[PDB]
């Protein structure tokens, strides 16, 4: 899913009454990895630790 | 059917607001009867003018 955004229009407080604000929620989704792990080749400069 | 007025307050910026829940109540009024009678004779009716 790519951006959405949705409009809260009453945020509630500590004792679940209003307080008179309001919020914006937006999110989405994806996922990655490597199916095979030789395919590349990587060099690493490795430094005195 | 009697009430009351609801009760406003100053509020600060981000600040949850109080309970206002207005107090109702009823005034009730009975109905009473009163009455009167004055007997007559038939003689008295009739000769007296």
């Amino acid at each position: 899913i790519g951006m959405t955004v949705e409009f809260i229009p009453h945020l509630f407080g500590t004792n679940r009454r209003p307080n008179g604000s309001r919020g914006w929620f937006a999110y989405y989704r994806m996922g990655a990895d490597v199916v095979n792990p030789n395919a590349f080749r990587l060099l690493n400069v490795e430094t005195a630790s | 059917v009697s009430s009351a007025a609801v009760q406003w307050s100053w509020d600060a910026e981000f600040e949850e607001v109080s309970d206002d829940s207005p107090e109702f109540g009823q005034p009730e009024i009975p109905v009473k009867k009163a009455q009167g009678f004055v007997p007559i004779s038939i003689e008295a009716l009739q000769d007296e003018a």
